[PDB]
Protein backbone atom coordinates (compact mmCIF):
# COMPACT_ATOMS: atom_id res chain seq x y z
CA UNK A 1 0.00 0.00 0.00
CA UNK A 2 2.84 2.41 0.81
CA UNK A 3 6.10 0.85 -0.57
CA UNK A 4 9.10 3.01 -1.39
CA UNK A 5 7.12 5.95 0.02
CA UNK A 6 10.00 7.42 1.95
CA UNK A 7 12.51 6.52 -0.77
CA UNK A 8 10.92 8.53 -3.50
CA UNK A 9 10.11 11.53 -1.25
CA UNK A 10 13.83 12.01 -0.92
CA UNK A 11 15.13 15.56 -1.34
CA UNK A 12 18.88 14.92 -1.03
CA UNK A 13 18.60 13.52 -4.55
CA UNK A 14 21.69 14.02 -6.74
CA UNK A 15 23.69 15.48 -3.80
CA UNK A 16 27.45 14.90 -3.87
CA UNK A 17 28.36 13.46 -0.45
CA UNK A 18 32.07 13.30 -1.25
CA UNK A 19 34.63 14.15 -3.84
CA UNK A 20 38.23 13.35 -4.61
CA UNK A 21 41.00 14.16 -7.04
CA UNK A 22 40.42 17.51 -8.71
CA UNK A 23 37.14 19.35 -8.12
CA UNK A 24 34.65 18.78 -10.97
CA UNK A 25 31.32 20.51 -11.55
CA UNK A 26 28.06 18.54 -11.66
CA UNK A 27 28.39 18.18 -15.45
CA UNK A 28 29.92 14.72 -15.25
CA UNK A 29 29.72 13.19 -18.72
CA UNK A 30 31.63 10.77 -20.90
CA UNK A 31 31.45 10.41 -24.67
CA UNK A 32 28.94 7.54 -24.36
CA UNK A 33 30.25 4.62 -26.42
CA UNK A 34 32.37 6.89 -28.62
CA UNK A 35 35.99 6.11 -29.31
CA UNK A 36 37.82 3.01 -28.24
CA UNK A 37 36.71 1.23 -25.06
CA UNK A 38 39.06 -1.69 -24.22
CA UNK A 39 37.49 -3.99 -21.60
CA UNK A 40 39.94 -6.84 -20.94
CA UNK A 41 39.25 -9.37 -18.16
CA UNK A 42 42.41 -9.89 -16.10
CA UNK A 43 44.02 -11.98 -13.36
CA UNK A 44 45.21 -15.58 -13.07
CA UNK A 45 43.86 -17.95 -15.74
CA UNK A 46 41.03 -15.78 -17.07
CA UNK A 47 39.23 -15.46 -13.74
CA UNK A 48 36.87 -18.39 -14.16
CA UNK A 49 34.17 -18.42 -16.85
CA UNK A 50 32.08 -21.54 -16.28
CA UNK A 51 29.96 -22.45 -13.23
CA UNK A 52 32.64 -24.35 -11.43
CA UNK A 53 34.48 -27.62 -11.17
CA UNK A 54 32.59 -28.61 -8.06
CA UNK A 55 31.19 -28.05 -4.61
CA UNK A 56 33.05 -30.72 -2.51
CA UNK A 57 36.35 -30.08 -0.74
CA UNK A 58 39.12 -32.40 0.49
CA UNK A 59 40.54 -31.19 3.83
CA UNK A 60 43.86 -32.59 2.61
CA UNK A 61 43.92 -29.71 0.14
CA UNK A 62 42.52 -26.74 2.06
CA UNK A 63 45.50 -27.53 4.22
CA UNK A 64 47.85 -27.51 1.20
CA UNK A 65 46.42 -24.11 0.31
CA UNK A 66 46.63 -22.23 3.58
CA UNK A 67 50.24 -23.42 3.73
CA UNK A 68 51.22 -22.16 0.28
CA UNK A 69 49.46 -18.96 1.19
CA UNK A 70 51.92 -18.42 4.01
CA UNK A 71 54.97 -19.95 2.30
CA UNK A 72 54.60 -17.93 -0.87
CA UNK A 73 54.16 -14.56 0.71
CA UNK A 74 56.80 -15.52 3.19
CA UNK A 75 59.16 -16.68 0.49
CA UNK A 76 58.87 -13.21 -0.99
CA UNK A 77 58.75 -11.24 2.26
CA UNK A 78 62.04 -13.00 3.02
CA UNK A 79 63.51 -11.81 -0.26
CA UNK A 80 62.44 -8.23 0.45
CA UNK A 81 63.58 -7.61 4.00
CA UNK A 82 66.42 -10.06 3.10
CA UNK A 83 66.12 -12.08 6.35
CA UNK A 84 68.40 -15.11 6.53
CA UNK A 85 66.23 -17.84 7.96
CA UNK A 86 62.98 -18.26 9.78
CA UNK A 87 63.05 -20.21 13.08
CA UNK A 88 60.73 -23.06 14.00
CA UNK A 89 57.89 -21.74 16.18
CA UNK A 90 58.60 -24.67 18.42
CA UNK A 91 62.42 -24.49 18.71
CA UNK A 92 63.47 -22.50 21.79
CA UNK A 93 66.48 -20.20 21.92
CA UNK A 94 67.77 -17.24 23.94
CA UNK A 95 68.68 -15.06 20.92
CA UNK A 96 66.01 -13.10 18.97
CA UNK A 97 64.30 -15.07 16.23
CA UNK A 98 62.35 -14.36 13.04
CA UNK A 99 59.30 -16.60 12.81
CA UNK A 100 56.96 -17.05 9.87
CA UNK A 101 53.33 -17.77 10.35
CA UNK A 102 49.77 -16.66 10.23
CA UNK A 103 47.96 -15.08 13.10
CA UNK A 104 44.78 -16.68 14.38
CA UNK A 105 42.70 -16.53 17.50
CA UNK A 106 42.84 -19.17 20.22
CA UNK A 107 39.06 -19.42 20.68
CA UNK A 108 35.76 -18.86 18.84
CA UNK A 109 35.46 -15.18 19.76
CA UNK A 110 36.82 -11.73 18.91
CA UNK A 111 40.60 -11.73 18.37
CA UNK A 112 42.36 -9.56 21.03
CA UNK A 113 45.76 -8.21 22.29
CA UNK A 114 45.93 -11.14 24.70
CA UNK A 115 44.71 -14.15 22.73
CA UNK A 116 46.69 -13.64 19.52
CA UNK A 117 48.58 -16.71 18.28
CA UNK A 118 50.79 -17.54 15.35
CA UNK A 119 50.46 -20.81 13.46
CA UNK A 120 53.63 -21.42 11.53
CA UNK A 121 53.94 -22.92 8.08
CA UNK A 122 54.27 -26.61 7.30
CA UNK A 123 57.71 -26.41 5.63
CA UNK A 124 59.42 -25.05 8.74
CA UNK A 125 57.22 -25.52 11.77
CA UNK A 126 55.11 -28.33 10.51
CA UNK A 127 52.06 -26.39 11.60
CA UNK A 128 52.88 -25.73 15.21
CA UNK A 129 50.86 -23.06 17.07
CA UNK A 130 52.56 -20.79 19.64
CA UNK A 131 50.62 -17.97 21.33
CA UNK A 132 52.02 -14.40 21.01
CA UNK A 133 53.11 -11.81 23.56
CA UNK A 134 52.69 -8.24 22.41
CA UNK A 135 53.26 -6.29 25.64
CA UNK A 136 56.62 -5.42 24.13
CA UNK A 137 55.39 -4.29 20.75
CA UNK A 138 54.96 -0.65 19.78
CA UNK A 139 53.13 -0.44 16.45
CA UNK A 140 51.08 -3.35 15.21
CA UNK A 141 48.07 -4.09 13.05
CA UNK A 142 46.75 -7.63 13.33
CA UNK A 143 43.87 -9.66 11.96
CA UNK A 144 43.12 -13.37 11.97
CA UNK A 145 44.77 -15.07 9.01
CA UNK A 146 47.21 -12.19 8.55
CA UNK A 147 50.35 -13.66 7.01
CA UNK A 148 53.02 -12.07 9.19
CA UNK A 149 56.77 -12.12 9.81
CA UNK A 150 57.58 -11.54 13.47
CA UNK A 151 60.87 -11.12 15.37
CA UNK A 152 60.92 -11.61 19.13
CA UNK A 153 62.17 -13.94 21.78
CA UNK A 154 60.94 -17.43 22.43
CA UNK A 155 63.24 -19.05 24.94
CA UNK A 156 60.97 -21.78 26.24
CA UNK A 157 59.48 -22.30 22.79
CA UNK A 158 56.02 -21.98 24.37
CA UNK A 159 55.56 -18.26 23.84
CA UNK A 160 57.09 -15.63 21.60
CA UNK A 161 57.53 -12.12 22.81
CA UNK A 162 57.27 -10.06 19.69
CA UNK A 163 59.93 -7.41 19.16
CA UNK A 164 59.08 -6.37 15.59
CA UNK A 165 56.19 -6.96 13.14
CA UNK A 166 57.45 -6.55 9.64
CA UNK A 167 55.25 -4.29 7.50
CA UNK A 168 53.25 -5.96 4.79
CA UNK A 169 54.57 -5.71 1.25
CA UNK A 170 52.19 -5.30 -1.75
CA UNK A 171 52.73 -6.10 -5.40
CA UNK A 172 54.13 -3.79 -8.04
CA UNK A 173 51.43 -1.88 -9.95
CA UNK A 174 50.68 -2.56 -13.64
CA UNK A 175 53.32 -1.53 -16.21
CA UNK A 176 51.53 0.55 -18.87
CA UNK A 177 52.39 -0.41 -22.43
CA UNK A 178 52.79 2.50 -24.85
CA UNK A 179 49.34 1.76 -26.28
CA UNK A 180 47.61 2.46 -22.95
CA UNK A 181 48.90 6.04 -22.87
CA UNK A 182 47.26 6.62 -26.25
CA UNK A 183 43.71 6.16 -24.92
CA UNK A 184 41.44 9.13 -24.13
CA UNK A 185 39.44 10.00 -21.03
CA UNK A 186 36.70 7.62 -19.91
CA UNK A 187 34.22 7.88 -17.11
CA UNK A 188 33.21 4.81 -15.16
CA UNK A 189 30.09 4.76 -13.07
CA UNK A 190 29.86 2.15 -10.36
CA UNK A 191 27.02 0.99 -8.11
CA UNK A 192 26.08 -2.00 -6.01
CA UNK A 193 22.74 -3.33 -4.77
CA UNK A 194 20.37 -3.82 -2.95
CA UNK A 195 18.60 -2.15 -5.78
CA UNK A 196 15.22 -1.83 -4.08
CA UNK A 197 13.78 -0.61 -0.84
CA UNK A 198 13.57 -3.17 1.92
CA UNK A 199 9.78 -2.65 2.05
CA UNK A 200 8.97 -2.85 -1.67
CA UNK A 201 9.92 -4.71 -4.85
CA UNK A 202 9.74 -1.61 -6.95
CA UNK A 203 13.39 -1.44 -7.85
CA UNK A 204 12.67 2.26 -7.99
CA UNK A 205 16.31 3.16 -7.29
CA UNK A 206 17.16 0.72 -10.01
CA UNK A 207 15.30 2.87 -12.47
CA UNK A 208 16.62 6.16 -11.11
CA UNK A 209 20.01 4.62 -11.68
CA UNK A 210 19.17 3.77 -15.26
CA UNK A 211 17.97 7.30 -15.99
CA UNK A 212 21.13 8.62 -14.42
CA UNK A 213 23.14 6.17 -16.48
CA UNK A 214 21.47 7.70 -19.56
CA UNK A 215 21.69 11.35 -18.65
CA UNK A 216 25.40 11.21 -17.94
CA UNK A 217 26.12 8.63 -20.69
CA UNK A 218 28.99 6.81 -18.86
CA UNK A 219 31.56 4.68 -20.74
CA UNK A 220 31.23 1.77 -18.27
CA UNK A 221 28.66 0.92 -15.59
CA UNK A 222 29.95 -1.78 -13.28
CA UNK A 223 27.02 -3.04 -11.27
CA UNK A 224 27.37 -5.03 -8.09
CA UNK A 225 24.84 -7.60 -6.96
CA UNK A 226 22.54 -8.32 -5.05
CA UNK A 227 20.01 -7.74 -7.78
CA UNK A 228 17.63 -10.03 -6.02
CA UNK A 229 18.57 -9.70 -2.34
CA UNK A 230 18.59 -13.12 -0.65
CA UNK A 231 17.91 -11.01 2.40
CA UNK A 232 15.03 -8.94 1.04
CA UNK A 233 12.17 -9.71 3.42
CA UNK A 234 9.71 -10.84 0.75
CA UNK A 235 12.33 -13.00 -0.89
CA UNK A 236 13.25 -14.94 2.26
CA UNK A 237 9.70 -15.72 3.21
CA UNK A 238 9.03 -16.73 -0.39
CA UNK A 239 5.92 -14.68 -0.89
CA UNK A 240 6.98 -13.66 -4.40
CA UNK A 241 4.66 -15.12 -7.01
CA UNK A 242 7.45 -15.40 -9.48
CA UNK A 243 10.39 -17.77 -9.77
CA UNK A 244 13.69 -16.33 -8.73
CA UNK A 245 15.46 -17.18 -11.98
CA UNK A 246 12.90 -14.99 -13.74
CA UNK A 247 12.67 -12.03 -11.42
CA UNK A 248 16.39 -11.77 -11.95
CA UNK A 249 16.23 -11.94 -15.75
CA UNK A 250 13.58 -9.23 -15.31
CA UNK A 251 15.82 -6.72 -13.73
CA UNK A 252 18.57 -7.81 -16.05
CA UNK A 253 16.38 -6.73 -18.89
CA UNK A 254 15.02 -3.46 -17.57
CA UNK A 255 18.69 -2.42 -17.18
CA UNK A 256 20.23 -3.70 -20.43
CA UNK A 257 17.34 -2.21 -22.34
CA UNK A 258 16.64 0.82 -20.15
CA UNK A 259 20.09 1.84 -21.29
CA UNK A 260 20.43 0.86 -24.93
CA UNK A 261 20.64 4.50 -26.02
CA UNK A 262 23.35 5.43 -23.53
CA UNK A 263 26.02 3.46 -25.40
CA UNK A 264 27.60 2.45 -22.10
CA UNK A 265 29.26 -0.93 -21.65
CA UNK A 266 27.60 -2.84 -18.86
CA UNK A 267 29.74 -5.03 -16.53
CA UNK A 268 27.80 -7.03 -13.98
CA UNK A 269 29.25 -8.32 -10.74
CA UNK A 270 27.48 -11.22 -8.91
CA UNK A 271 26.90 -11.33 -5.19
CA UNK A 272 26.57 -14.07 -2.60
CA UNK A 273 23.28 -12.46 -1.71
CA UNK A 274 21.81 -12.97 -5.22
CA UNK A 275 19.32 -15.69 -4.16
CA UNK A 276 19.38 -17.12 -7.69
CA UNK A 277 23.12 -17.55 -8.11
CA UNK A 278 25.76 -20.09 -6.89
CA UNK A 279 26.27 -19.30 -3.12
CA UNK A 280 30.03 -19.98 -3.46
CA UNK A 281 32.87 -17.45 -3.34
CA UNK A 282 34.57 -17.02 -5.65
CA UNK A 283 31.41 -16.99 -7.79
CA UNK A 284 31.18 -17.58 -11.54
CA UNK A 285 29.79 -14.95 -13.90
CA UNK A 286 26.03 -14.54 -14.22
CA UNK A 287 24.11 -16.59 -16.76
CA UNK A 288 21.95 -15.09 -19.48
CA UNK A 289 21.33 -15.77 -23.16
CA UNK A 290 18.53 -13.26 -23.99
CA UNK A 291 20.91 -10.92 -25.81
CA UNK A 292 20.78 -9.40 -29.29
CA UNK A 293 23.97 -9.18 -31.35
CA UNK A 294 23.61 -5.54 -30.28
CA UNK A 295 23.59 -5.93 -26.51
CA UNK A 296 26.39 -8.51 -26.76
CA UNK A 297 28.82 -5.75 -27.69
CA UNK A 298 27.44 -3.69 -24.80
CA UNK A 299 27.19 -6.08 -21.86
CA UNK A 300 29.70 -8.34 -20.21
CA UNK A 301 29.53 -10.83 -17.41
CA UNK A 302 32.27 -11.31 -14.92
CA UNK A 303 33.04 -13.39 -11.86
CA UNK A 304 33.28 -12.11 -8.29
CA UNK A 305 35.72 -10.87 -7.46
CA UNK A 306 37.73 -9.67 -10.42
CA UNK A 307 40.64 -7.83 -11.92
CA UNK A 308 39.34 -5.98 -14.98
CA UNK A 309 41.23 -3.65 -17.32
CA UNK A 310 39.27 -0.48 -18.26
CA UNK A 311 41.66 1.13 -20.73
CA UNK A 312 44.93 -0.10 -19.33
CA UNK A 313 43.38 0.96 -16.02
CA UNK A 314 43.48 -2.04 -13.65
CA UNK A 315 40.36 -2.10 -11.49
CA UNK A 316 39.72 -4.40 -8.61
CA UNK A 317 36.25 -5.90 -8.24
CA UNK A 318 34.64 -7.64 -5.28
CA UNK A 319 31.07 -7.79 -4.10
CA UNK A 320 31.85 -9.21 -0.70
CA UNK A 321 32.00 -6.91 2.30
CA UNK A 322 35.69 -7.68 2.83
CA UNK A 323 35.92 -4.43 4.78
CA UNK A 324 33.09 -4.90 7.28
CA UNK A 325 34.69 -8.32 7.97
CA UNK A 326 38.40 -7.67 8.32
CA UNK A 327 37.47 -4.62 10.29
CA UNK A 328 35.17 -6.45 12.64
CA UNK A 329 38.16 -8.61 13.65
CA UNK A 330 41.28 -6.39 13.70
CA UNK A 331 43.57 -5.32 16.55
CA UNK A 332 45.82 -2.29 16.82
CA UNK A 333 48.22 -0.46 19.09
CA UNK A 334 46.65 2.93 18.36
CA UNK A 335 43.14 4.40 18.61
CA UNK A 336 44.04 8.05 19.16
CA UNK A 337 44.55 9.09 15.54
CA UNK A 338 44.86 6.39 12.89
CA UNK A 339 42.58 5.64 9.95
CA UNK A 340 40.91 2.33 10.79
CA UNK A 341 39.88 1.79 7.23
CA UNK A 342 43.07 3.10 5.51
CA UNK A 343 44.70 0.34 7.50
CA UNK A 344 42.35 -2.54 6.81
CA UNK A 345 42.57 -1.61 3.15
CA UNK A 346 46.37 -1.46 3.52
CA UNK A 347 46.52 -5.08 4.53
CA UNK A 348 44.38 -5.93 1.54
CA UNK A 349 46.97 -4.62 -0.86
CA UNK A 350 49.74 -6.46 0.92
CA UNK A 351 47.99 -9.77 1.56
CA UNK A 352 47.51 -10.34 -2.17
CA UNK A 353 44.04 -11.99 -1.93
CA UNK A 354 40.49 -10.75 -2.38
CA UNK A 355 39.62 -12.06 1.10
CA UNK A 356 42.67 -12.97 3.21
CA UNK A 357 40.80 -12.84 6.47
CA UNK A 358 40.56 -16.53 7.27
CA UNK A 359 38.54 -18.10 8.68
CA UNK A 360 35.88 -16.04 6.72
CA UNK A 361 32.73 -14.33 8.19
CA UNK A 362 30.26 -16.81 9.74
CA UNK A 363 27.99 -16.46 6.64
CA UNK A 364 30.29 -16.52 3.66
CA UNK A 365 31.14 -19.88 2.28
CA UNK A 366 34.37 -20.25 0.38
CA UNK A 367 35.97 -23.00 -1.60
CA UNK A 368 39.66 -22.59 -1.12
CA UNK A 369 40.48 -24.93 -3.96
CA UNK A 370 39.13 -22.33 -6.31
CA UNK A 371 40.23 -19.50 -4.02
CA UNK A 372 43.85 -20.37 -4.75
CA UNK A 373 43.51 -19.77 -8.45
CA UNK A 374 40.85 -17.10 -8.84
CA UNK A 375 40.99 -14.71 -5.86
CA UNK A 376 44.57 -13.48 -5.79
CA UNK A 377 45.44 -9.96 -6.83
CA UNK A 378 47.54 -9.83 -10.03
CA UNK A 379 49.13 -6.48 -9.40
CA UNK A 380 48.35 -3.71 -6.99
CA UNK A 381 45.11 -2.35 -8.47
CA UNK A 382 45.10 1.14 -9.93
CA UNK A 383 41.59 1.45 -8.49
CA UNK A 384 39.76 -0.67 -5.98
CA UNK A 385 36.01 -0.88 -5.68
CA UNK A 386 35.18 -2.35 -2.37
CA UNK A 387 31.43 -1.94 -1.71
CA UNK A 388 30.31 -2.16 1.91
CA UNK A 389 27.62 -1.42 4.45
CA UNK A 390 30.13 1.14 5.69
CA UNK A 391 29.71 4.83 4.96
CA UNK A 392 30.90 6.09 1.56
CA UNK A 393 34.51 7.24 0.99
CA UNK A 394 37.54 7.21 -1.21
CA UNK A 395 41.07 7.05 0.13
CA UNK A 396 44.34 6.87 -1.84
CA UNK A 397 46.47 4.16 -0.35
CA UNK A 398 49.78 2.67 -1.38
CA UNK A 399 49.11 4.21 -4.75
CA UNK A 400 45.66 2.69 -5.03
CA UNK A 401 42.41 4.60 -5.28
CA UNK A 402 40.25 2.59 -2.93
CA UNK A 403 36.61 3.36 -3.45
CA UNK A 404 33.54 2.39 -1.54
CA UNK A 405 30.43 3.76 -3.24
CA UNK A 406 28.29 2.65 -0.32
CA UNK A 407 25.02 0.88 -1.15
CA UNK A 408 22.78 2.28 -3.88
CA UNK A 409 20.14 1.54 -1.32
CA UNK A 410 19.94 1.31 2.40
CA UNK A 411 16.93 -0.02 4.20
CA UNK A 412 14.05 2.35 3.61
CA UNK A 413 16.26 5.18 2.39
CA UNK A 414 18.34 6.58 -0.41
CA UNK A 415 21.83 5.34 -1.01
CA UNK A 416 24.57 6.45 -3.39
CA UNK A 417 26.82 5.40 -6.24
CA UNK A 418 29.92 6.96 -7.59
CA UNK A 419 31.87 7.84 -10.63
CA UNK A 420 35.45 8.08 -11.61
CA UNK A 421 37.21 9.88 -14.40
CA UNK A 422 40.32 8.32 -15.87
CA UNK A 423 43.22 8.98 -18.26
CA UNK A 424 46.81 7.77 -17.97
CA UNK A 425 49.06 10.87 -18.26
CA UNK A 426 52.61 11.39 -19.55
CA UNK A 427 55.03 8.46 -19.43
CA UNK A 428 58.01 9.79 -17.42
CA UNK A 429 58.57 11.40 -14.05
CA UNK A 430 58.47 10.14 -10.45
CA UNK A 431 56.69 6.96 -11.58
CA UNK A 432 53.30 6.79 -9.76
CA UNK A 433 50.95 9.03 -11.79
CA UNK A 434 47.56 7.73 -10.62
CA UNK A 435 45.61 7.13 -13.81
CA UNK A 436 42.45 7.68 -11.76
CA UNK A 437 42.27 11.42 -11.73
CA UNK A 438 39.09 12.05 -9.75
CA UNK A 439 36.00 10.59 -8.20
CA UNK A 440 32.71 11.39 -6.66
CA UNK A 441 30.35 9.57 -4.44
CA UNK A 442 26.80 10.80 -5.09
CA UNK A 443 23.40 10.16 -3.53
CA UNK A 444 20.71 9.05 -5.95
CA UNK B 1 75.51 -22.25 42.95
CA UNK B 2 75.53 -18.48 42.30
CA UNK B 3 72.99 -15.72 42.70
CA UNK B 4 70.91 -13.42 40.45
CA UNK B 5 71.50 -9.70 40.92
CA UNK B 6 68.52 -8.59 42.99
CA UNK B 7 69.11 -11.40 45.44
CA UNK B 8 71.79 -11.94 48.08
CA UNK B 9 72.73 -15.36 49.48
CA UNK B 10 71.01 -15.85 52.84
CA UNK B 11 73.20 -15.03 55.85
CA UNK B 12 75.54 -17.66 57.20
CA UNK B 13 75.16 -19.80 54.16
CA UNK B 14 78.81 -20.44 53.54
CA UNK B 15 79.10 -21.33 57.21
CA UNK B 16 75.81 -23.28 57.49
CA UNK B 17 77.26 -25.14 54.51
CA UNK B 18 80.59 -25.87 56.07
CA UNK B 19 78.69 -27.50 58.98
CA UNK B 20 76.92 -30.18 56.97
CA UNK B 21 80.06 -31.02 54.91
CA UNK B 22 78.84 -30.56 51.32
CA UNK B 23 81.14 -29.99 48.36
CA UNK B 24 79.02 -26.94 47.40
CA UNK B 25 81.40 -24.28 46.03
CA UNK B 26 79.57 -20.96 46.17
CA UNK B 27 80.33 -18.34 43.46
CA UNK B 28 79.24 -14.69 43.50
CA UNK B 29 78.76 -13.86 39.81
CA UNK B 30 77.15 -16.12 37.23
CA UNK B 31 80.43 -15.35 35.39
CA UNK B 32 82.18 -16.98 38.36
CA UNK B 33 80.08 -20.13 38.43
CA UNK B 34 80.46 -20.42 34.65
CA UNK B 35 84.22 -20.15 34.67
CA UNK B 36 84.22 -22.68 37.54
CA UNK B 37 82.37 -25.24 35.52
CA UNK B 38 84.54 -24.47 32.47
CA UNK B 39 87.38 -25.05 34.88
CA UNK B 40 86.29 -28.38 36.46
CA UNK B 41 85.59 -29.60 32.96
CA UNK B 42 89.10 -28.90 31.77
CA UNK B 43 90.79 -31.04 34.44
CA UNK B 44 88.03 -33.62 34.97
CA UNK B 45 88.40 -33.72 31.21
CA UNK B 46 85.36 -35.86 30.40
CA UNK B 47 85.07 -37.84 27.15
CA UNK B 48 81.29 -38.16 27.37
CA UNK B 49 78.68 -35.76 28.82
CA UNK B 50 75.33 -37.01 29.98
CA UNK B 51 72.50 -34.64 30.56
CA UNK B 52 68.79 -34.24 29.82
CA UNK B 53 67.28 -32.09 27.17
CA UNK B 54 70.94 -31.34 26.46
CA UNK B 55 70.72 -30.73 22.75
CA UNK B 56 67.35 -29.06 23.03
CA UNK B 57 67.68 -26.29 25.63
CA UNK B 58 70.57 -26.53 28.10
CA UNK B 59 73.56 -26.99 25.79
CA UNK B 60 72.63 -23.72 24.23
CA UNK B 61 71.65 -21.69 27.34
CA UNK B 62 75.08 -22.32 28.75
CA UNK B 63 77.02 -21.50 25.56
CA UNK B 64 75.14 -18.18 25.64
CA UNK B 65 75.12 -17.36 29.38
CA UNK B 66 78.84 -17.85 28.84
CA UNK B 67 79.43 -15.60 25.86
CA UNK B 68 77.06 -13.17 27.60
CA UNK B 69 79.29 -12.75 30.66
CA UNK B 70 82.35 -13.38 28.51
CA UNK B 71 83.57 -16.17 30.81
CA UNK B 72 87.24 -17.29 30.49
CA UNK B 73 87.89 -19.90 27.81
CA UNK B 74 84.50 -21.30 26.70
CA UNK B 75 86.72 -23.52 24.49
CA UNK B 76 87.39 -25.59 27.56
CA UNK B 77 83.89 -27.06 27.21
CA UNK B 78 85.66 -28.40 24.18
CA UNK B 79 88.99 -30.18 23.78
CA UNK B 80 90.21 -28.24 20.81
CA UNK B 81 91.38 -24.76 21.63
CA UNK B 82 89.34 -22.26 19.64
CA UNK B 83 88.92 -18.48 19.45
CA UNK B 84 85.42 -17.65 18.21
CA UNK B 85 82.19 -19.47 19.06
CA UNK B 86 79.46 -20.24 16.47
CA UNK B 87 75.72 -19.94 17.29
CA UNK B 88 77.02 -24.40 15.86
CA UNK B 89 76.01 -26.78 18.65
CA UNK B 90 77.48 -30.23 17.84
CA UNK B 91 80.72 -28.45 16.98
CA UNK B 92 80.87 -26.69 20.37
CA UNK B 93 81.97 -29.71 22.42
CA UNK B 94 84.18 -31.30 19.73
CA UNK B 95 86.34 -34.08 21.13
CA UNK B 96 83.72 -34.70 23.78
CA UNK B 97 80.73 -36.86 23.15
CA UNK B 98 77.35 -35.76 24.44
CA UNK B 99 74.81 -38.25 25.61
CA UNK B 100 71.35 -36.89 25.54
CA UNK B 101 69.22 -39.16 27.63
CA UNK B 102 66.03 -37.62 26.33
CA UNK B 103 66.99 -38.70 22.75
CA UNK B 104 68.42 -42.04 23.55
CA UNK B 105 65.48 -42.69 25.84
CA UNK B 106 62.88 -42.38 23.11
CA UNK B 107 64.99 -44.32 20.61
CA UNK B 108 65.09 -46.98 23.35
CA UNK B 109 61.75 -47.02 25.11
CA UNK B 110 58.04 -46.26 24.83
CA UNK B 111 56.56 -43.76 27.29
CA UNK B 112 53.83 -41.16 27.65
CA UNK B 113 56.40 -38.35 27.69
CA UNK B 114 60.11 -37.67 27.63
CA UNK B 115 60.41 -34.93 30.23
CA UNK B 116 62.95 -35.85 32.84
CA UNK B 117 60.04 -36.30 35.24
CA UNK B 118 58.38 -39.23 33.47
Amino acid sequence: ATPSQKYNSRSNRGEVVTSFGLAQGVSWSGRGGAGNISLKVLGCPEALTGSYKSMFQKLPDIREVLTCKIEELGSELKEHYKIEAFTPLLAPAQEPVTLLGQIGCDSNGKLNNKSVILEGDREHSSGAQIPVDLSELKEYSLFPGQVVIMEGINTTGRKLVATKLYEGVPLPFYQPTEEDADFEQSMVLVACGPYTTSDSITYDPLLDLIAVINHDRPDVCILFGPFLDAKHEQVENCLLTSPFEDIFKQCLRTIIEGTRSSGSHLVFVPSLRDVHHEPVYPQPPFSYSDLSREDKKQVQFVSEPCSLSINGVIFGLTSTDLLFHLGAEEISSSSGTSDRFSRILKHILTQRSYYPLYPPQEDMAIDYESFYVYAQLPVTPDVLIIPSELRYFVKDVLGCVCVNPGRLTKGQVGGTFARLYLRRPAADGAERQSPCIAVQVVRI
Amino acid sequence: VSKPKDCIFPYAFKEVIEKKNVKVEVAATERTLLGFFLAKVHKIDPDIIVGHNIYGFELEVLLQRINVCKAPHWSKIGRLKRSNMPKGERNATCGRMICDVEISAKELIRCKSYHLSE
